[PDB]
């Protein structure tokens, strides 16, 4: 992905403001209440039987975190993406298996989380900006398929 | 298809949303024309210019069909009925557009609504936003 | 939805299916999990082997459902009501696996009913199970 | 895409009594009729108004040749695929920009095609086999999108 030099002022600029704990568990939240055949991967994570429990459980409340800080990665060596989700590939291709899908899902809910976070500062052309990286970011952790 | 409590949702936002649904609908569209420019292809009789009146103009007509879809929510079929040939028989528009096209509402109801856009709402007008799009696209399957 | 000639055509294949709807069910199983064997997921709990009793077994169930299904093709939805929540609320089947279940018995009825498979029932029989997919992922949207 | 033996031999060997011609003009039709909306990029093939004028229509019938030649190809330089796609990347992504959802689509098509046509020969582990391939394919035209 040839980036531009807006694309990343945008992404890095937009970054600045973000909270990952909470824009993290939000999001992680959103894609287990919206697309709730997501849940399936986090038994481990307990007590998500309903939308309530699922918004303030301290297990998606902390792996949301962990998820955006990855993102907040990508952020940093936006020209070296492929790599930064290497592993994470090997973790979500071999060992969990989740379908790609999936990880557009988690990105296009990350859209919507930044969105009603920073509100008009969110212009299209920015989400047009983190529309790339997300959509690069999924293609790095899917890139161990075929 | 729609739960007794996803239309309480729909409808709320669409009330919340109000007249306002004139410049929503432009937010929209042209959100759709910058974050996935592949879409621009089916309009190339309209000037896509930022502003421009043409994107203007239809976006009003677009949240004007979602505006009618919500009220007669518990038939949108037949409320969008004449759209579902134009979309599918001579636009042919890809099914996947529709997809980026609803995700470009959510994040336009976000911007302006965040403190209603919360996670059981967000899951309602997406289930709304996909039967809207499925009905608008009923000549292919 | 589904077309008066659509229900023709889907009709038409299960008849011409009819009682061999036992041995199509594996036979589609298998393909699916030798196709996409990241499917075999789902069933830690059976002897995944090709032949292995447990996939004939569930291969019948499979298309006696589907069987079922396109006999009140009028209302599709109530008849997988069961199916549909099993399937949303204990399994969490993710919605992509649906089609690929679709597309291996397409890829079944195709090598059994080649003369039969035209074009025309190739679309009826996508779109008996899209619905067939959608009314079983109900709990989701 | 890290090939088998068997796979190459399953591949090359099906695609043995392949005929093109009529496969591709198949394929193509199905392409045309399941997902009606994939007509709107052959405007310029003229009559495609009916299920039985898209299935003799010369254009469609002559193109279904085109295409699967070119699956032929693939065939050849399995591990090549990358690149024998690489131009036709920018013809299906730049030019005419058609969702890669659609190379799926026409690949899930093909699969059905071969099977209707070589019948129990078309083992699933066969099937598998040119699932891969297929799937290896619409990569290779998609890789020039992100
Ligand atoms: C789209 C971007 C995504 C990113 C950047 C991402 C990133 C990560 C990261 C950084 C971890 C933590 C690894 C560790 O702690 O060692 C992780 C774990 C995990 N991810 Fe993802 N992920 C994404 C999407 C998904 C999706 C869509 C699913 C499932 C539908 C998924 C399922 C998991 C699971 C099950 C774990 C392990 C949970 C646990 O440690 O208990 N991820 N992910
Ligand atoms: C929920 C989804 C959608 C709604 C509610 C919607 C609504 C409408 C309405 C009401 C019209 C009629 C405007 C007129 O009278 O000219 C229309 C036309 C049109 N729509 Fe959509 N639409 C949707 C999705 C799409 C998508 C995804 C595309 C993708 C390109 C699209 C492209 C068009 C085009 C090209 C026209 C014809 C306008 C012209 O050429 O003058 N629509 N739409
Ligand atoms: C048209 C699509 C499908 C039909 C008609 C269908 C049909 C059925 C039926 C009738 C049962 C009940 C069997 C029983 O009583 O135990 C069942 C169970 C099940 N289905 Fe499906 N199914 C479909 C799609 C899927 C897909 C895509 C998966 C993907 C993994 C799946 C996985 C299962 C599982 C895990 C069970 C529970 C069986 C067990 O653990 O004992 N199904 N299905
Ligand atoms: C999935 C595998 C596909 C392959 C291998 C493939 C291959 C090709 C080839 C070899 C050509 C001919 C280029 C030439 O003659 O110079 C071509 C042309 C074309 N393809 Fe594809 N294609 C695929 C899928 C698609 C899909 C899904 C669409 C649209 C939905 C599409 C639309 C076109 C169009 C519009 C042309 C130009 C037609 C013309 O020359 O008049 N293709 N394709």
């Amino acid at each position: 992905v040839h980036w531009t030099a807006e694309e990343k002022q945008l992404i890095t600029g937009l970054w600045g403001k973000v909270n990952v704990a909470e824009c993290g568990a939000e999001a992680l939240a959103r894609l287990l209440i919206v697309y709730p055949w997501t849940q399936r991967f986090f038994a481990s994570f307990g007590n998500l039987s309903s939308a309530t429990a699922i918004t303030g459980n301290p297990m998606v409340r902390a792996h949301g975190k962990k998820v955006l800080t990855s993102f907040g990665e990508a952020v940093k060596n936006l020209d070296n993406i492929k790599a930064t989700f290497a592993q994470l590939s090997e973790l979500h291709c071999d060992k969990l298996h989740v379908d790609p899908e999936n990880f557009r899902l988690l990105g296009d809910i990350l859209i919507i989380v930044l969105a009603a976070h920073f509100a008009k500062d969110f212009t299209p052309e920015c989400q047009a900006a983190w529309q790339k990286l997300v959509g690069a970011v999924a293609h790095a952790l899917a890139r161990k398929y075929h | 298809v729609l739960s007794a409590s996803d239309k309480t949702n729909v409808k709320g936002v669409f009330a919340k949303v109000g007249g306002s649904a004139e410049a929503y609908g432009a937010e929209t569209l042209e959100r759709m024309f910058t974050a996935y420019p592949q879409t621009k292809t089916y309009f190339p009789h309209f000037d896509l210019h930022h502003g421009s009146a043409q994107i203007k103009a239809h976006g009003k007509k677009v949240a004007a069909a979602l505006v009618e879809a919500a009220n007669h929510i518990d038939d949108i079929a037949g409320a969008l009925s004449k759209l579902s040939d134009l979309h599918a028989q001579k636009l042919r528009v890809d099914p996947v557009n529709f997809k980026l096209l609803g995700h470009c509402f959510l994040v336009v109801v976000a911007i302006h609504h965040p403190t209603l856009l919360t996670p059981e709402v967000h899951a309602s007008l997406d289930k709304f936003m996909c039967a809207v799009a499925k009905e608008l696209t009923a000549k292919y399957r």
